[PDB]
């Protein structure tokens, strides 16, 4: 970090660089998902698929 | 009562197929249903069940003793709400039907 009360420092607000950040974000259930819940095939081996 | 050798043959042939069961079994145990139905006493060797309950359907029914019917039957089609398209109805059609064959016209 530098020295605040400093020179060479630019105040130019433009359109351009229309102040943001983030605000709040999307938490919409339907959004939530993606997707499938990890299972496995009982226990035992390359068998019990069903 | 005692098979003929004509119902074994066909038995046999029909066996001699494809397709696969769900409840198999290791060779050192006898695995006899998890779903309680089987009168299951305790045998010398098989210890119980399939060791793995997994899921099917079941139920209890005694069969119904209807002898050799001499007569063709018909059929009510009650439909349920799988509906396949067109082409492949016609095309199982061709591949199932016994047709061509030759009609008994009958009177006019």
């Amino acid at each position: 970090t530098y020295n605040i009360t400093g020179d060479g420092n630019s105040f130019t607000p433009t359109s351009d660089m229309t102040s943001t950040a983030a605000p709040a974000i999307d938490l919409k259930p339907g959004v939530l998902n993606p997707t499938g819940k990890l299972w496995r095939p009982v226990g035992t081996s390359v068998a019990t698929i069903d | 009562a005692i098979p003929t050798m004509s119902d074994v043959r066909s038995f046999v042939a029909r066996l001699m197929a494809e397709g696969d069961p769900q409840q198999w079994f290791p060779y050192r145990v006898d695995q006899i249903l998890y779903w309680p139905e089987s009168p299951f006493v305790p045998p010398i060797g098989p210890f119980y069940a399939p060791f793995r309950p997994v899921n099917f359907p079941f139920t209890t029914g005694s069969y119904t003793v209807v002898p050799d019917a001499s007569r063709p039957l018909r059929l009510l089609p009650q439909y349920r709400n799988a509906t396949i398209t067109v082409q492949q109805a016609d095309d199982a059609y061709e591949d199932t039907a016994l047709s061509p064959l030759i009609t008994t016209h009958g009177f006019c």
